[PDB]
């Protein structure tokens, strides 16, 4: 894996949730990462930004502040590579995004709505996504 | 006005697997019976996410086991 | 062999109500949707139990907002 | 509800009164551990079985775990003022317990009520257990789906 060699990363491999403890639904923070070694690197916005767009439109945040939160938690390696700029971010994406935002998102996708982020949380917003092809996130449900 | 109360029932989906079975042929049973992509599909047996390369007998997995159902979605 | 695959599919429940509606009723009205007795029922609204004596403005709730159940069964 | 009223003045518990989750952290299913409760002070003090045990004889029959031994476990983790009071004399135990006793023995509960199938207990857990609800009345906990 490209982050095992990330220069940007520090430590072992771990589940995130288990390098960031939190409140997440079962399994959806189980995904492998490593902490964060140099600070951001001011990465490029992605091109396929609908995921931000729709968090944006959700939280009030500036798509650039929420990247900017992504690029001092995930390391390079996974903000940007072949799926990113092939296909766009991930739900992985979001549930680092919702723990560094405090915010539990619900997901309508075409079989039926699931849940990423802490609970232990205020702030709800609400992401639609459709398989397409190619898939998209837009913001309400 | 009106309110969501979000229910905490669980939904289960019953497969007719084979110890030989890979994890990609698990997830293609999956997409006949509920229509989700195996692209999305992220197994998890006994807290470790499960390999699309290994069958069932490589993770112990014996009859009535239950699996958890994870969605990745991405797009835008 | 036959296995159990849990999905990670959320149901809700749609209720029509009025600002100075008490817990109570809030309950009575998931009894009327879904036929859950109000004892067994638990509801979390902001990280906080809702007790039955407050009303859905005591907790801000507008409209579009949803509720966390969760059953308490006893019994043997 | 929501604060059993013995439980703010009960000799065999102390410090605040907290949600279960907060102290014996575990990663419980939302909110199913957030029933508030209090840290056990004193040893058991060996109270007598519920008469209304079938929770205990569900749980008993899925874990091979003697319901003697479950009752004791509950006593060393819950004060006596939420193991045996009004509620358990006329109505039994509740899914309450069921999430100590998962807590305690490290294994999730699949409740498999009149509505639908429920969770109790913590997920970071391999032991999986079965429990049939029947809100009758009068309520009965059974072992199997």
């Amino acid at each position: 894996a490209p982050l095992t060699n990330d220069p940007t990363a520090i430590g072992p491999v771990l589940p995130f949730e288990e390098l960031h403890p939190r409140r997440y639904p079962e399994n959806t923070a189980t995904f492998l990462t490593r902490l964060r070694s140099l600070p951001s690197n001011h990465l490029p916005q992605p091109t396929l930004n609908c995921l931000l767009s729709a968090v944006s439109d959700q939280t009030k945040v500036s798509e650039e502040h929420l990247w900017e939160s992504l690029q001092t938690i995930l390391p390079d390696s996974q903000l940007s590579n072949e799926e990113t700029n092939t296909l766009g971010l991930s739900t992985e994406h979001l549930t680092a995004l919702a723990h560094l935002y405090n915010f539990q998102a619900t997901v309508y996708s075409d079989r039926g709505p699931i849940l990423f982020g802490p609970s232990d949380t205020i702030k709800r917003i609400d992401i639609t996504h459709t398989t397409g092809p190619p898939s998209h996130f837009s913001p309400g449900k | 006005m009106q309110i969501l109360v979000r229910t905490p029932f669980v939904q289960f989906i019953t497969l007719e697997v084979e110890p030989s079975d890979t994890i990609e042929n698990v997830k293609a049973k999956i997409q006949e019976k509920e229509g989700i992509p195996p692209d999305q599909q992220r197994l998890i047996f006994a807290g470790k996410q499960l390999e699309d390369g290994r069958t069932l007998s490589d993770y112990n997995i014996q009859k009535e086991s239950t699996l958890h159902l994870v969605l990745r979605l991405r797009g835008x």
